[PDB]
């Protein structure tokens, strides 16, 4: 037994849904940063949670 | 099973000189930086049931 992790996307539950779940995940960068403004431009509320 | 190997793109064909070509490479540059691109991957490819 071995090898048990996997995750979808940017479309999971996970990360659209942090409160209707288990305790919130967590998941973040740096800020001020090309990643960082395209996650701003795409997904409003990820970036503000 | 396996690792990739000649890891080639696909692209748009044109002919040697037509502003089409450009008007294309923009516009995909634009749907790859929206997230249309995303949604017709997951609609079409991203099957998933198995």
């Amino acid at each position: 037994e071995e090898y048990v992790d996997q995750v979808s996307g940017l479309s999971d539950k996970k990360f659209q849904r942090p409160n209707d779940f288990s305790p919130p995940f967590r998941f973040g960068t740096v800020p001020n940063g090309s990643t960082e403004r395209n996650i701003r431009n795409n997904y409003a509320e990820m970036h503000a949670y | 099973t396996g690792e990739l190997f000649f890891r080639s793109g696909f692209g748009i064909g044109m002919r040697k000189d037509s502003p089409w070509k450009q008007q294309v490479s923009l516009s995909i540059l634009k749907s790859h930086e929206n997230g249309f691109m995303e949604d017709l991957d997951k609609t079409w490819v991203r099957y998933q049931e198995c």
